[PDB]
């Protein structure tokens, strides 16, 4: 049993069409205190696997460790450790899944919140939640922290049901992922400006965009809002 | 719940309501709260339903393989105490059950009270549950040695009766068992709402509830 | 410990057409113990209906309160109150114990006298007013009671029928209550004439 | 509960789900959680039902008497400032979290009170449990200039948001809308899209299948005559 | 301080009938008042004619049926192919649940299939391995909505046969699969009104002789 | 205190109450009539925390005595157990309530009917055919749900009571040193002085 | 929070970001901290949002009082009123307040009072959760006498590094100026602010 | 369990054991036998907590019966004492605990001298003429303290001893159902059938 | 505690305080902060004085005994040796230490390990409980590429300002130069940073 430390806040994610966009801001907080303003919160496995995290830091460097070191066994006495008996996104959630349930039962567990967003072999998209205590679920969108609260509902209107996945474009589905991502540094206190975004399709691959800012915010009806009640200049 | 049994002349008869409960929500009302150890040995539940249930069961393949490595049936001293010690392993940590070990052996029927808090005694007449006090009344008051097999029977139904009437955490049904030296008897099962109305008309009993 | 389920019990209503039906179980217990079979927690001031489940002394004040009121009601507007106005009345007199509360869970029943529409309401136990259409739900077996009435209902059902739907929700709710049952008792109310019904059920 | 008001062109529109719960329980599928303060001053109240209640009809009682005191029609800032000071002096005990709005001879507002009695202003609010998922929306959608149609509209979609995503909020969606020089409308389930599907079957029973024990008739008559 | 526990809501239900038997379940996942998914499996084929579902604690109910899973795979490497029975598995399975005593499976679980006669079968557990065999049960948040109506439409409790006035019971006539299926959507849609963490959609497994079979509905969203 | 029983059968009321005091370890007293003489024919018996007990009986007496004395008139036994339920009913949202549950037993000289009134610490009022406070009805309750009669004697009542009281003395593991009877009928009260 | 006012040669200036948070949840991120009291005394409040709006209401309800009988009061008796009311009810309130005014006799004037109930005159002044990270940026930076705008730029650099440290600061940055000329509002969005 | 006594004669040690065995508000029997035959002329009585009272009391009565078979010897009381006390004392600092209070009565064939020993749950030892544990001493020790000779016949000290009952059954508020009274002398150990 | 690791043209600077505290006493007003690992690989240390050594003698064997088999460390397996120890005895340790060494190939680098065991590469690092009052002021002041008498200079005013808001700061200014040319102590006395 511990208490997290350096934080991550909200992972975002939806699928669409050809594939799936998974989105984290680049802070580590610390308490109240905006700690560290250049962490990179999601960690890319092989060219069809985005691994994003939430909650503590040091845990997270643990799990972005074990995950590298994955890929290495993977390799060993595998001659199609590049090609068929690469390394899979259901895989690398099952045995994420695997440890985070394993350490709940020891009572020393990762304070995480994990989405693990990828393409499989047969093309299919993956999406699939898993946290601390060894919680698993997917769904069309998915989202940790606040973004569940906020992200999820303007995701929801873009892909309602499965369904709706085969109707959305990766640019429709790349500007829910921004617009929420405004919407999160709007409202959540623990969020930053500063964000990465990775979408992993089934034809053009991964893309891994870095570097990226929340942009067209309205702020100017600030101006005339004055007090709290009667007050008028 | 509420279980009894009590030794008399022609043996052990045990009896037991079958109502479950989680709170004040009634889960079930058909549950098995006696135990078939082997065929001259039977098991009363009380407390936590998994906890007897899984150390019945064990005490059960305990029996069996005493059977198996003696060429004799075990008695029911040394079944009870088989359990009592087997709970007492796990004493403190938070077992919950109350139980009788009812049986016939070389020194006749036999009769014991074993619990997770560590007692195991021998006894004529017992009654475990939530609604064992209101059962003791009726026991006591009608309890002889020379009791018949239809009247002791009845008693020990007609005492599980009264307590699933006042205990809200008891009722249901009535399961009841007559343990002979050619071994358990099954007696039914007894519908508690159907049962009430045949006993107050034929007893005269409950006057204050109308029907 | 809970003064909603020391004394436990059950109260529910439904609405029908150019009719309605508000019922009680007859348990009084403390807790495990059952102490009476007898104890009925539907009242009547005139026409209006209420019954009320939670803490038996409560019950018991709140009854003798409402008479209190009601009577001092006829007196001065010279006519019997109606169940809208009534309802108003048991949640300003809930609200001014705000901060130390009848533990009560009260259900309002009537016909109006002048418009015959039927009337139905539920509270909490500080005052909020619940008025459905359909059924209201009180006491220890609530979420059993939902279950019963929101599946057995139907709207616009015959005093007969009506009578027939509360009874078996109220019946197989309270036999999956440890803390409700040993006897029930439903009135089913129409315009002018009103049935009190005593239900045979087990009593365990 | 989720609760919005949201500010436009002439006027303010608030607006409510119709779900009140009772832990994971829901007491009431159709409640009304939109109050009446005076004729062009309506709340919209989250937290404990009674409380929001109870505290509206308070002020609304004192605004009227206020009202025909200084024969001029009341002012929202008025609600506004005897709401908070009423919740202020009871420490948060009181449970009402509220979303104010109207309409009057100063022009139309829009605010937001909390139980322990802060007050704040804006174009576009919201409070309660589904008070995230709706703000989602507001944030994504909201503009300067609004119509009297976009409002109304922007509003609901954010209730609904409401409604879908969050468990303490659902059925139906109610809305008021104050405009300035015009009667206030009260928009009593202005959306229903949560209607329950027919059942599969009828379970009304066969008369006389209940057992009965005694019948008697009951006196709610007086005492007669002769 | 560390909770291991959670609850991620849901119901589950089940029926037996003469020669078949049905385990249902919603398929909505939440935590708080959020919701998690709107479509999470949550009833599944283990295997040999047997559904099985864990509802409470969704970390622990999927660990407990990956593992009864495991314990069907070794009981037919160990014995030769056989298959396992409904009762056989119901005790497996109190092994299972009661090798965690001093730190539980927070789940309710419940399986279904055919006896070796047949006949339908529904089997309950407690979260320690206490079990028992009925014919019907609904486990999970709304239980409580849905057993009374149970009771009431299923085994016909406290109905009785008009004319005779208490005296003489209603007859007990097996259920169809056809009826039991309406009252499983009616239990659902009913729980689903009153109950806020039962919603989204309903999903149903039929298990007769010929094998096991789906059926899926439509929930209220909100 | 412990155990305080009550029935009513066909002409009277009969009242029994144990007659221990107990001060932790220690049995101070082994003959203490837990009960008071509220009119002629209504007699009350109490027990609960020390010092309420007796302090609400006696507030009871002196209100119920001074009612006798301005009106002429003695109150039914049902208006009696009416203003002891108020008094209890106050007393629970008080500062410091009255922790003590009662009996009332007493006979109706108007209707010529025993009646028997149970009434706990927070004001719950239940009228009986037989009652009991505390632990005590979780004994004598299968006896008396099994023997009763409305239409039993005295004497048969007074068996019946020997019979829970023998249940008492088998399975309560607390010593109540016997019990003190008393009966109310149209004569009024009087003491069963063997027992 | 993050909240100032700065003393210069022409009057005072009191600035503050726009957030309100309910734990990490903003309520409101375009929040008006800077409060009046009477025409040239103005307010900044910390802590409870309940707690300072009930005390500069009541505070204003003082001077509105005070200036009908004795005319215009003092920046001082402003701070006093504050004090008294913190200071007396300092168990039930959690109130950080900084008083700002502009006299023609006293000229521009700072107060603080935090959490007890003290009373503090200052040349300027730094409170709220956001101020721990830039009492050592201030103290580098401020100067007596300053101009106008040399004012609002050591408070638009002093807040836009507090907004960026804590996040229970943020949003714009609201100033008002107080001098002889009159009473001035300004405004400063994250986009001119945070490149600083 | 609740009361245990022990009195040391002339000739002989007496032990009286209270009878009842209590679970919460219910006596599950009126007739336990609360001691345990160590060796032909030592006899242990117990008292404590339920469960660790019995199983303490049959794994010293196997360790002396061991040791007896081994050597062909009767231990002494003293002996038999001393090797309880130990085990007590190695227990107080386990894990868990024995909560169980004992006597050992003994008659030494050696020095033909009768032996009381009382032994707390700590492992306090100490040779008494005559002792009790829990609230049993309390009442006891002053008619003790008064009426005992160490030249007492057995029949004085049953005398003694049921004055010593007398007491408790009049001032402890608990009933513990009488006592079984066994008597060890240099003729072994015998059950007193009337008391 | 006041600590800051800072990076430039040639190398990189550690600088400390030397105040440590029992409570409200000063136990030690001339500590020695700045801690060697390795010839070139400093670290400063924040949090339990006791854990904080034993981890510091724990690497300094590590390090000993990686510079026998493989050579010369780099800084970067110095910070992971500190975590590798600091996150996995988390749950029974209070520290918080900043690495900072010198390679002729990497040049100066600068690690941080907060309390948690996650590490962070950084131009410039600030920690201990003075650091708060000035992240403002560091984020302001600091540039890349600064020459030594730059960096000297900005860690003088950036500790002068910590020491003079902290009570839990204090004393002198210890700093160690690590540089291609060698190793290089300075202090610094109250009377000089003082005055700044
Ligand atoms: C009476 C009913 C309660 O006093 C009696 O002791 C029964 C005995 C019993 C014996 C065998 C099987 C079932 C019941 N006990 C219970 O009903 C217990 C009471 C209890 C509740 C909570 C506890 O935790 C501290 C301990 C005891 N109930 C249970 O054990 C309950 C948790 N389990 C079940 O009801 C098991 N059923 C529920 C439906 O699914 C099948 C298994
Ligand atoms: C959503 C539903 C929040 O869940 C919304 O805020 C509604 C608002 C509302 C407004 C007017 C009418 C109806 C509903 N709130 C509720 O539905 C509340 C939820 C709630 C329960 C308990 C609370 O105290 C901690 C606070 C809020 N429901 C009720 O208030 C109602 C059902 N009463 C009660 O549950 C009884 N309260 C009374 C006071 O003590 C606790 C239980
Ligand atoms: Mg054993
Ligand atoms: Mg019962
Ligand atoms: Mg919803
Ligand atoms: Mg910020
Ligand atoms: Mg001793
Ligand atoms: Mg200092």
């Amino acid at each position: 049993t511990q208490q997290p430390i350096v934080t991550g806040t909200s992972v975002i994610s939806m699928k669409y069409d050809n594939g799936v966009i998974i989105a984290a801001d680049n802070l580590g907080s610390y308490g109240s205190l905006l700690r560290f303003n250049g962490v990179e919160r999601l960690i890319p496995v092989g060219d069809n696997t985005v691994v994003g995290i939430s909650g503590d830091i040091s845990d997270m460097q643990h799990i972005e460790r074990l995950l590298k070191d994955l890929v290495t066994e993977n390799a060993y006495d595998n001659p199609l450790a590049d090609a068929e008996e690469a390394l899979e996104p259901s895989y690398i959630f099952e045995y994420l899944a695997t440890v985070m349930y394993q350490r709940r039962s020891k009572m020393n567990p990762l304070w995480n919140a994990i989405i693990v967003a990828g393409v499989q072999s047969n093309g299919d998209q993956f999406l699939r939640y898993v946290n601390l205590l060894g919680v698993t679920y997917s769904s069309p969108t998915l989202a940790t922290g606040f973004g569940a609260h906020m992200a999820n509902p303007l995701l929801r209107k873009v892909v309602d049901r499965e369904s709706d996945i085969p109707k959305t474009t990766v640019q429709v589905a790349e500007e829910a992922i921004v617009n929420a991502m405004r919407v999160l540094y709007y409202r959540d206190a623990r969020s930053s400006r500063n964000f990465s975004l990775a979408i992993i399709d089934k034809n053009t691959g991964l893309t891994f965009k870095k570097n990226l800012q929340v942009e067209n915010m309205k702020w100017d009806f600030a101006k005339d809002i004055k007090g709290y009640g009667t007050q008028k200049i | 719940t509420t279980t009894l049994a009590f030794k008399f002349r022609h043996g052990v008869i045990v009896a037991a309501d079958s109502r479950a409960t989680a709170g004040a929500y009634i889960a079930s009302q058909t549950v098995k709260k006696v135990i078939e150890i082997n065929p001259y040995l039977l098991g009363t539940m009380a407390g936590g339903a998994a906890d007897c249930s899984f150390w019945e069961r064990l005490l059960a393949r305990q029996c069996r393989i005493y059977e198996l490595r003696n060429k004799e049936r075990i008695s029911v001293a040394a079944a009870s105490k088989l359990l009592a010690n087997m709970v007492y392993q796990y004493k403190g940590m938070g077992l919950s059950m109350g139980t009788m070990i009812c049986g016939w052996d070389k020194r006749g029927p036999g009769l014991y009270y074993v619990d997770s808090e560590g007692n195991r005694i021998s006894g004529a007449t017992f009654s475990v549950g939530s609604g064992s006090v209101y059962a003791y009344g009726v026991l006591d008051s009608n309890y002889k040695w020379d009791l018949s097999v239809e009247d002791a029977l009845y008693l020990g139904k007609r005492s599980i009766l009264a307590a699933a009437h006042r205990d809200a955490y008891s009722g249901g049904s009535v399961n009841l068992y007559h343990v002979t030296e050619d071994g358990w008897i099954y007696h039914g099962n007894h519908d508690v709402g159907e049962l009430f109305w045949k006993v107050k008309e034929e007893e005269g009993s409950f006057n204050n509830v109308i029907g | 410990s809970d003064p909603s389920s020391i004394n436990g019990g059950i109260v529910v209503a439904m609405t029908g057409k150019d009719c309605v039906a508000i019922a009680c179980d007859l348990r009084l217990g403390s807790q495990s113990l059952g102490v009476s079979n007898k104890f009925e927690k539907i009242f009547h001031y005139g026409h209006v209906f209420l019954g009320i489940t939670g803490l038996a002394t409560d019950v018991t004040t709140l009854n003798e309160m409402f008479r209190y009121k009601t009577n001092l009601y006829k007196l001065k507007e010279e006519r019997a109150i109606e169940p809208e106005t009534f309802t108003q009345l048991v949640s300003s007199s809930l609200y001014e114990r705000r901060f130390g509360p009848y533990f009560v869970g009260p259900v309002v029943a009537g016909i109006n006298s002048k418009s015959g529409k039927p009337f139905i309401a539920g509270f909490d136990l500080i005052g909020c007013i619940d008025e459905a259409k359909d059924f209201i739900v009180s006491g220890t077996a609530s979420d059993q009671l939902f279950g019963m009435c929101e599946s057995l209902y139907e709207p616009n059902l015959e005093p007969e029928d009506l009578f027939e739907t509360i009874s078996q929700a109220l019946l197989n709710a309270a036999d999956r209550d440890a803390l409700s049952g040993w006897g029930a008792v439903v009135y089913i109310i129409k315009k002018d004439e009103v049935v009190k019904r005593y239900l045979k059920m087990r009593q365990d | 509960t989720t609760i919005v008001g949201v500010k436009f062109n002439n006027g303010v529109v608030i607006a409510a789900d119709t779900r009140s719960t009772q832990g994971p329980i829901v007491a009431d599928k159709n409640c009304a959680k939109l109050h009446r303060i005076s004729p062009k001053i309506w709340c919209a109240g989250a937290g404990t039902a009674a409380d929001t209640e109870a505290v509206t009809q308070l002020i609304g009682s004192n605004i009227e008497l206020h009202s025909l005191y200084t024969s001029r029609e009341p002012r929202v800032v008025s609600a506004l400032q005897m709401l908070k000071q009423h919740l202020f002096k009871y420490q948060g005990h009181i449970g009402a979290y509220l979303i104010v709005a109207g309409v009057d001879p100063t022009g139309s507002h829009l605010f937001s009170i909390h139980a322990h009695g802060s007050t704040d202003v804006g174009y576009y609010l919201s409070l309660g449990s589904g008070s995230l998922a709706a703000m989602a929306v507001l944030e994504s959608h909201w503009k300067q200039d609004l119509t009297k149609e976009e409002a109304i509209k922007l509003a609901s979609d954010a209730i609904q948001a409401g409604i879908w995503n969050d468990l303490g909020s659902g059925s139906n969606v109610d809305v008021c809308v104050m405009e300035i020089g015009k009667d206030a409308e009260y928009l009593r389930n202005y959306l229903t899209p949560n209607v329950r599907e027919e059942k599969q079957k009828s379970y009304k029973f066969p008369r006389g299948t209940t057992a009965v024990l005694k019948e008697s008739i009951v006196n709610i008559c007086d005492i007669q005559e002769e | 301080q560390f909770n291991p526990y959670g609850d991620n809501g849901g119901t589950i239900l089940g029926i037996a009938g003469e020669d078949f038997a049905v385990l249902a379940g919603d398929t909505r996942n939440i935590t708080d008042y959020s919701i998690n998914s709107r479509y999470e499996p949550k009833v599944f084929d283990c295997g040999d004619n047997i559904v099985m579902s864990a509802n409470g604690f969704a970390a622990d109910g999927d660990a407990l049926v990956k593992r009864f899973k495991n314990s069907v795979k070794w009981y037919h490497f160990d014995h030769n192919d056989k298959k396992l029975s409904i009762n056989s598995a119901a005790r497996n399975i109190q092994h299972l649940l009661y090798s965690r005593r001093f730190f539980p499976y927070y789940v309710y679980n419940i399986i279904a299939g055919l006896d070796e006669d047949g006949k339908g079968a529904v089997y309950s557990f407690d979260p320690v391995g206490s079990y028992q065999r009925e014919q019907c049960r609904a486990g999970g948040a709304a239980a409580s909505l849905i057993m009374p109506f149970l009771d009431n439409q299923v085994n016909f409790k406290n109905q009785y046969e008009p004319g005779t006035n208490g005296k003489v019971k209603k007859p007990l006539k097996y259920l169809s699969v056809e009826e039991v299926i309406k009252l499983v959507r009616d239990s659902f849609t009913s729980a689903t009104e009153r109950h806020i963490q039962v919603g989204d959609g309903l999903e149903i497994l039929i298990v007769t002789k010929d094998g096991v079979r789906k059926e899926f509905y439509e929930l209220k969203r909100d | 205190m412990d155990i305080i029983l009550g029935i009513r059968v066909q002409d009277s009321v009969i009242l029994a109450s144990s007659k221990a005091v107990t001060r932790g370890i220690s049995v101070l007293k082994d003959s203490d009539d837990k009960t008071r003489q509220l009119s002629p024919h209504t007699l009350m018996s109490f027990a609960g925390e020390a010092g309420d007990t007796v302090q609400f009986a006696e507030y009871i007496q002196a209100n119920i005595q001074l009612y006798s004395i301005r009106e002429d008139y003695e109150l039914s036994p049902q208006a009696v157990s009416s203003f002891v339920r108020q008094e209890l009913a106050k007393s629970i949202r008080s500062r410091r309530p009255y922790q003590v549950n009662v009996l009332i037993g007493g006979y109706d000289k108007k209707k010529n009917k025993p009646e028997l009134y149970q009434i706990d610490y927070l004001g719950t009022k239940v009228e009986l055919p037989y009652g009991a406070h505390g632990y005590s009805g979780f004994y004598t309750f299968s006896l008396l749900d099994h023997h009763y009669r409305p239409d039993m004697t005295t004497e048969e009542g007074l068996d019946l009571l020997k019979l829970c009281v023998q249940e008492l003395e088998k399975r309560m593991p607390m010593d109540f040193k016997g019990v003190i009877v008393k009966i109310v009928d149209k004569d009024g009260i009087r003491q069963v002085d063997d027992f | 929070t993050s909240i100032m006012a700065v003393t210069f040669k022409d009057g005072v200036i009191l600035g503050a970001d726009s957030r309100t948070t309910t734990g990490a949840y903003i309520a409101n991120r375009v929040t008006d901290k800077l409060t009046r009291v009477h025409d040239k005394i103005w307010c900044c409040r910390s802590g409870s949002a309940a707690d300072t709006q009930a005390i500069a209401d009541i505070v204003q309800y003082h001077l509105e009082l005070y200036t009908s009988q004795y005319g215009t009061p003092s920046t001082e008796t402003a701070a006093s009123v504050f004090k008294e009311l913190c200071y007396e009810n300092k168990d039930n309130l959690t109130a950080g307040i900084i008083v700002a005014g502009y006299d023609d006799k006293n000229k521009g004037e700072v107060y603080t009072i935090p959490l007890g109930g003290s009373v503090h005159k200052l040349p300027y002044a730094i409170a709220g959760s956001g101020s721990t990270f830039i009492y050592g940026y201030c103290d580098k930076n401020f100067r007596e006498n300053m101009s106008k705008e040399e004012t609002v730029d050591f408070i638009k650099h002093s807040l836009s590094q507090a907004i960026k440290w804590d996040g229970s600061s943020g949003g714009v940055i609201r100033m008002v100026v107080l001098t002889a000329a009159g009473v001035e509002r300004l405004i400063f969005y994250p986009d001119e602010y945070e490149q600083l």
